[PDB]
């Protein structure tokens, strides 16, 4: 039976009893972090 | 999230008016951003910048920010006050007259033990500040010898910042006497160095509350603090040392080993500074001829130095090119003894600044520690 | 003597053209609080042409903040460099940016074109010689396309003969975010070719994908866009405050490059894009450079060259390079392409050397074309056009704010006469 | 929550 | 400087407009009395909370709200909860009686009475604020309380304000299930005074919402705490582009010049991508060409109605979140060559996006997880013209032979509106048939 | 330097007055034993205006309290501030006057001024240079109306370079609390026009408006419209008593305000009014005083200000100020209801600034108005006599006490001409 209280998520038998360290992190996978703006297109110089 | 603010003060040159921003820094991410408390608009807006660190957020460490000087003032927040200012804690040390001559070991284990140094600074005091420091102390033993080595020998006064700064203080020092700290042999700053117990050491507050009096005993406001503690002139009075930004890297004490070593003395410390009249005032002889002048006087800009004058001990090597050439990359292209190949972090602008023309190091110490 | 006079209008300009006062102050050497930061000497003895003085010799930039709305005021008065303008000749607005030709114009325009243009009088009455005005501004919206148009137009009555060259970015050829665009476009295009003396031109499809083949970069943002637009813009303006070798000013490409008066839109570039793997692997020549000057996929415009018989390509180099080695190699490359070239011009090229590098690289340049290709960017939004038209499909709020429906048979009409002026002097 | 009730 | 104005006119409204405000008090720092909790402070230079928050002398910030209904019973509901410090004790304007679904009380006999002190309330505020950019009403246009009153309240506004731009939001009166009888005979009433004098009137259908918690989510027997917090999402990312700064940042004024083609085609529809559960996000990936796709899903729209027999005519992709604006011309060149998904031939373009800097966000004790990115697509579709063959074929049944009418006449109605509205809502489908037929 | 001498008669003065002197306790930080325990240095400076001097610390009034029967004085040392108010100070009668002029201005209340005016000379000249008087008193009673009408005739015959003014407690015109109040007043305001140069009219059918729809309290007493009374007397003196940035006295709003020697009765008023359950959602700055203070449901005495032209309008403020934002907004009070003053006179508004504001308040300011919409104040006092002076209604209760009808029929032919002056101009 669904009510497990009127607003609930029905939890199946085994995944009921199991351990529940899933609703705290983030979920998403990235956005990539490429090189930078301005490292490619001008680089610092030395004399020696 | 997490942000971190703080209250931020800035001396306009062109109107000579001290301005009052608000910054703020966000722990792991790196941006910054700047609000004004005065005038509630914003002019600066969020940006992210790579070259602040987190033990550069400390109130009074003077770190430049888009090229433009500022001194935290104020704990704007109750947040980091709770997370920063209820740990991070002031203790006093002070090299006595032994251990001048090691000093090297001792500040590498200070470094290890990760205390910020804020002012590390050789000093001799007057008559009245002098029988302070002995005014609070009272008991059985014969204490003249180590009287005679506070009124006669030189010594440094400093100031350690840092988490239990009391107590990591003491568990690094550990046992009092140097006969009962060998006996119970333990790798400690009062078992490896020091002299005949209570001749001499570095010095070390019984308790928090205790601190404030050594502290006020050792080095009190600057009415008759005593500029100088060294010889103005020893008739080779040309040497002069510094150290800007590598005391920030930490790599002091292993410097000062490497000076220790081939025979060379070490005179006279201190740790205040101007960022720009001061250097602006001696490096007038490289104001016309030196190239990148900017970046030469900019990371003097960046931090205090820990500047110190030293005499010329063998002439077989000069201690100029100890110091080595004026580029690093130079040093490991010669040989690998130069200092810059040792420890030489910036293409010109080395970690050790001397002066080139053996004269004016008379006039660049006197500056530096007998009007200043 | 030699200056160019500056304004900011719409969004896409605004951070383009503050993104362009970084490449220029670090270049030069101004520190953000607006003191000289410079390593070298000869790059300060050319700054009356970009720069006006401050009292106690620091040094504020010319250029004029002005867009309908406050929010990207607030955007570049940013981080790096915001400190250096004037505060005076910041201007805001009130009414919305509603992306209406008569928000452009008729109705928010009116208030502030006696202000905005006494902002650009307090900084060229006070002057010796005009040569150029720098214009930042788009081809979509109201915003960018109804104020560009709207500030120059103004000035044409009482600046005459002087040169205004804008940078100006064009539709990209798969997805606009504006769909109201060619009302104001098609309506903006009518005075542009008109007042203007050169208009420059920028797709947004091909800016990305340079980052792909060439720079093979995972993550082009929009903040990669702006350094590839800035640096063009950057060394087009350096034979006007550099010494060199072979120098033109502003007007020597009025001379050079229209051969009729109205057909004065370029191709910008920039020649020694690479990677960060393949550095180790790439040789800086005079001849290795000039191929990716010429390749087909380093240009910021998706136009395929087969379509385009270049007229006068000017390729402005900078660096310490020889001179021989350059007029060899500009004609090497035509012979080569003889069909790809007209046959009405003899020489169909045009070079410039100079002396200062950029910083960064020991020696870069700049490909500017003029193609016969650039009919298919000039077929695109002309058809577009058509269709909404004959709906009237957004043409209720343009009559709602004020503008006729016999004018937009007028503008397409006029931008019609930008392909058939044109397909005289194709064949 | 009858007349002037807040 | 960019704030806008909120009304909550009947139970459908005011109670969403509860939901409304648990998620703007936590996207800033405000504790529910009002208060900043004052162990953090704040830089003085953000003006952020200005779109739907006003900060008094001293330390309290006040929202922008009118909560209004004729009952005391949702009024008071608030009043003496847990949110009561928030608002001005001057704007819970109440009144005797309900509507009950009389468009002869809402609007002639119980409505005219206070009708003369609401409106001294917007004009209140606007009077104090200067940089109105729009109105946030929030009714329903089945009960005659929230949809008989609001017509009084759209009207008086127009003769007084005029240019502004009206953005109210509601509950459709659905296809297949309903609470009422007189329904049918309500929503043609709103459209025919109200027509001439709006400019933006969204629609949310409330048993798509059931059957999204069923799929997408796991609830089972939805309650009304979960609905209304699933539209109290979709209200705070249009109005996110005021206060917070982003890439792509659009004024409540372009939303009716390039939203609004012809002068009877304004009623678009919404959807939210990232529903999903703490049980199954922790098994997806979320990326941003793959959202995007999800909004085009039909088990994902909050409106049930057909996109596959509806040509899209002017979509517009509001993001949020850590998203970057090549990924979105990665996914929408991806969605325009599929086949399925028709378009409008003689639209060219038909496409808008808004990418922004600030993630989405969840009230606590919720169902949802922590997503980084959030879509909130307003597809202005074909699809709900059909929407429109079914209300009015439910109006007519009754009209055959006039029932329920004898209620309307008592409180001063005619029946000649009932005539004279049911070909105006034939003017409107005949438009809607029209633009989908293409021009050759 | 410049103290004030108070008086005081009736029952209904002495429960205004018993309320008047406890925010003068407020505002010097008062205590009600007698001594001063506030915490400023500056409320210290000029407290002799209201507090003489005595042996340790002690700082008693310069009150004058009167009545002709003992029943009232004794609740007024059996207030809350019993010790303050002197002892000596206290001049009683046995009999009450009970609704009747000649009980209390030719017979009863006539032969006790001999030691009342022994009490006032001997304290006015105590005073190093005094400012001038003020009365709160009954215009509806015997005592006040009767008795107190003397002490402005007599004292002003002995000096006459003072100034008079009067918080006058007028009845209302709809609602009546006794059937001889078009003789007590009518015949009361015969005397005022020789005699008196400030006349603040207050009314409590104006004030039982104001404590209901404003301040949203349902169960008022008059110790809670007292106040607001009470407000409105330190309300006037805010610039005398303290520094700040223009102050001003009581001859400079007596000769910014009245043209005439017979046009002089005020319109009181009160700005910054909010309920006390919404006290923290107003912003209190200087558009919320000036939108409140100009208007009719803001107003002291019962006369609706829009069927007439203002005069002279008066002002005061207190508390830190930009003195630029007043002045934009005086202006705009007199260039958008410029058909709510006459055209005859070029600047009608003066406005004077405090430093500190009161404790509690931030922006505090009292509005004093001559107004000629006064009349319907005056007119229908002076239409219930002729409607009883016709049937002789009450006559044979004044007859037998030592007056006349000819004493009678002059007292309205003074009434009629002061409103066949106001009549003209507006
Ligand atoms: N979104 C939402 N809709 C609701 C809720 N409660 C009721 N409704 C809808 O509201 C419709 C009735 O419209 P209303 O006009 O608001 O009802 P009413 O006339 O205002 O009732 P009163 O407040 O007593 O006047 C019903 O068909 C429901 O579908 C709710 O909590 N949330
Ligand atoms: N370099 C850069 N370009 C941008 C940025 N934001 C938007 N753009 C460009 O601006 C265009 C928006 O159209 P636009 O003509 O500016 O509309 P308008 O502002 O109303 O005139 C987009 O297509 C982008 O290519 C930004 O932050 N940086
Ligand atoms: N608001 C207010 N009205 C008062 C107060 N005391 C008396 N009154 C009014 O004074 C009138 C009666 O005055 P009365 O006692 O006959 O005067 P007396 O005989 O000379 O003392 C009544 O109409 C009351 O309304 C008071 O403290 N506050």
């Amino acid at each position: 039976y669904p009510p497990a209280g009127a607003e609930r998520v029905f939890y199946g038998r085994a995944n009921d009893p199991q351990i529940a360290p899933s609703l705290t992190h983030g979920i998403r996978s990235k956005i990539s972090i490429p090189a930078k703006v301005l490292i490619n297109p001008q680089p610092i110089t030395t004399f020696q | 999230s997490e942000r971190f603010v703080f209250i931020a003060e800035w001396f306009d040159p062109n109107a000579s008016l001290f301005r009052r921003y608000e910054l703020l820094f966000y722990p792991g991410d790196g941006s910054v951003e700047m609000h004004d408390v005065k005038n509630h608009r914003t002019f600066l807006k969020r940006t992210k910048y790579e070259d602040l660190h987190l033990e550069d957020l400390f109130i009074g460490n003077k770190v430049n920010i888009f090229s433009r000087q500022l001194v935290l003032l104020d704990y704007g927040d109750q947040y980091t006050a709770r997370q920063l200012g209820s740990k991070k804690e002031k203790t006093l040390a002070l090299i006595k007259p032994d251990a001048v001559s090691k000093a090297g070991e001792i500040i590498e284990i200070i470094n290890k033990a990760g205390f910020t140094l804020t002012k590390l600074k050789m000093m001799t005091l007057s008559r009245k500040e002098a029988t302070d420091f002995h005014i609070d102390h009272q008991s059985r033993p014969f204490l003249n010898e180590l009287i005679q080595f506070i009124t006669s020998g030189p010594i440094i006064a400093m100031e350690i910042l840092r988490d239990d700064a009391v107590c990591e203080w003491k568990r690094l020092l550990g046992p009092a006497n140097s006969g009962l700290a060998r006996t119970d042999a333990p790798e400690s700053i009062r078992a490896l160095f020091g002299t005949d117990g209570i001749k001499n050491a570095a010095h070390g507050p019984d308790s928090f509350a205790c601190a404030a009096r050594e502290m006020e005993l050792f080095f009190p406001s600057s009415g008759v603090c005593g500029p100088a503690n060294t010889a103005k002139f020893t008739n080779c009075t040309t040497c002069c040392i510094v150290k800007p930004h590598a005391v920030s890297e930490g790599l002091l004490g292993k410097i000062l080993m490497t000076i220790r070593d081939a025979g060379f003395e070490i005179s006279a410390m201190q740790m205040f500074n101007m960022d720009r009249i001061n250097v602006e005032e001696f490096y007038e002889v490289y104001k016309g001829v030196v190239s990148e002048y900017n970046e030469m006087v900019t990371e003097m800009y960046s931090g205090p130095c820990v500047a110190m004058e030293i005499q010329q001990t063998n002439p077989t090597m000069t201690f100029r090119e100890f110091c080595g050439p004026a580029d690093p990359e130079i040093a490991r292209h010669l040989r690998p003894g130069t200092l810059r190949a040792i420890f030489g972090k910036t293409k010109i602008q080395n970690a050790v600044h001397c002066t080139d023309l053996p004269e004016d190091g008379l006039l660049e110490v006197q500056y530096f520690f007998k009007i200043l | 003597m030699r200056e160019i006079v500056h304004l900011q209008a719409g969004q896409c300009g605004n951070q383009i053209g503050a993104k362009f006062w970084e490449v220029i102050s670090d270049e030069h050497g101004i520190d953000p609080t607006g003191t000289y930061h410079g390593d070298s000497d000869l790059q300060l003895e050319r700054i009356n042409v970009y720069y006006n003085e401050a009292t106690g010799g620091k040094y504020v930039p010319r250029a004029v903040l002005v867009d309908l709305e406050p929010g990207t005021m607030d955007s570049v008065r940013s981080g790096p460099f915001g400190q250096i303008f004037r505060p005076d000749n910041f201007v805001f607005g009130q009414s919305g940016a509603g992306n209406n030709w008569a928000k452009g114009h008729y109705t928010e325009g009116a208030e502030l074109v006696d202000s905005v243009l006494d902002v650009v009088r307090k900084e060229a009455e006070s002057c010796d010689c005009l040569q150029g005005f720098q214009l930042t501004h788009s081809l979509g919206g109201g915003t960018g396309s109804g104020m560009g148009t709207l500030l120059i137009s103004k000035i044409r009555e009482e600046y005459p003969d002087r040169i205004m060259n804008t940078f100006s970015v064009v539709p990209s050829p798969k997805v606009s975010d504006t769909v109201v665009e060619p009302y104001n476009a098609t309506l903006s295009v009518h005075q542009l070719v008109e007042n203007t003396d050169e208009t420059y031109c920028i797709d947004n499809e091909a800016l990305y994908d340079i980052c792909f083949r060439t720079l093979k970069l995972t993550t082009p943002t929009y903040g990669d866009l702006n350094h590839l637009v800035s640096a063009t813009m950057s060394g087009v303006t350096t034979c006007l405050r550099f010494p060199g070798q072979l120098n033109a000013d502003l007007r020597k490409l009025a001379v050079n490059m229209v051969p009729f008066p109205r057909l004065h839109f370029f191709m910008p570039g920039f020649a020694p894009l690479t990677s960060r793997g393949s550095q180790q692997y790439r040789a800086l020549t005079v001849p290795e450079l000039t191929q990716q000057m010429f390749d087909a996929k380093n240009m910021m415009a998706a136009c395929d060259p087969r379509h385009g018989r270049y007229l006068t390509v000017a390729a402005v180099f900078r660096g310490r390079m020889s001179m021989k080695e350059v007029d060899e190699q500009m004609l090497n490359v035509q012979n080569k392409n003889s069909s790809y070239f007209v046959e009405w011009i003899p020489n169909n090229v045009k070079t410039a050397v100079c002396d200062i590098p950029p910083r960064g690289l020991k020696m870069s340049a700049t490909f500017i074309g003029n193609s016969t290709a650039i009919q298919e960017l000039f077929k695109r939004i002309s058809e577009q056009f058509t269709a909404m038209f004959r709906r009237k499909a957004f043409l209720h709020w343009y009559t709602g704010e004020g503008m006729d429906e016999m004018e937009f048979t007028e503008a397409e009409s006029n931008m019609n006469d930008l392909v058939s002026e044109y397909q005289q002097y194709q064949d | 929550l009858l007349y002037n009730w807040e | 400087m960019r704030e806008c104005i909120s009304v909550h006119v009947g139970q459908a409204g005011v109670q969403i407009g509860n939901a409304c405000w648990e998620l703007y008090c936590l996207e800033h720092g405000i504790q529910p009395d009002g208060q900043m909790p004052s162990d953090k402070t704040i830089g003085g230079g953000d003006d952020s909370f200005n779109t739907f928050f006003s900060e008094t002398g001293a330390g309290k910030h006040v929202p922008r709200a009118v909560f209004v209904d004729l009952e005391p019973t949702v009024i008071d509901e608030v009043r003496t909860g847990t949110y009561r410090q928030l608002f001005h004790p001057e704007q819970l304007i109440t009144g005797k009686e309900d509507a009950a679904n009389n468009y002869a009380r809402g609007h002639y006999t119980i409505g005219k009475e206070l009708i003369d002190l609401v409106l001294d309330r917007i004009r209140k505020l606007a009077d104090q604020c200067t940089g109105l950019q729009g109105f946030l009403i929030f009714h329903s246009f089945g009960g005659g309380t929230g949809s008989g009153f609001t017509s009084l309240l759209m009207e008086r506004l127009s003769v007084d304000y005029g240019k502004k731009s009206k953005l109210e939001f509601s509950i459709y009166p659905a296809p297949q299930v309903s609470t009422a009888v007189v329904e049918p005979y309500n929503s043609i009433l709103t459209t025919h005074t109200t027509l001439e004098h709006s400019d933006c009137a969204f629609m949310v259908d409330n048993e798509a919402i059931y059957d999204i918690c069923r799929r997408n989510l796991d609830i089972e027997r939805p309650t009304y705490t979960n609905l209304n917090r699933l539209i109290g999402q979709i209200v705070s990312s249009i109005t996110a582009s005021l206060r917070f700064d982003g890439a792509l940042n659009v004024d409540l004024t372009e939303f009716q010049t390039n939203l609004v083609p012809y002068p009877r085609i304004h009623f678009p529809l919404a959807t939210y991508a990232p529903v999903i559960s703490a049980e199954k996000a922790y098994h997806e990936q979320l990326s941003v060409a793959e959202i995007t796709n999800a909004c085009f899903e039909p088990a994902n729209q909050m409106v049930k109605c057909d996109p596959r027999h509806g040509k899209y005519m002017a979509c517009c992709l509001l993001y949020r979140g850590d998203v970057v604006p090549k990924d979105v011309n990665a996914a929408i060149a991806t969605i325009k060559t599929k086949r399925t998904i028709q378009f409008v031939d003689w639209c060219p373009t038909g496409f808008k996006v808004g990418i922004n800097y600030q993630p989405p966000t969840v009230v606590p004790g919720g169902d949802l997880a922590k997503v980084q990115r959030a879509v909130c697509m307003l597809s202005n579709t074909t699809a709900i013209a059909e929407a429109w063959a079914r209300l009015d074929h439910k109006f007519d049944l009754m009209y055959a032979k006039r029932a329920f009418v004898h209620w309307y006449v008592g409180e001063g109605m005619e029946e000649g509106e009932f005539s004279e509205a049911r070909e105006d809502m034939a003017a409107l489908e005949k438009d809607y048939e029209e633009v989908g037929m293409d021009s050759v």
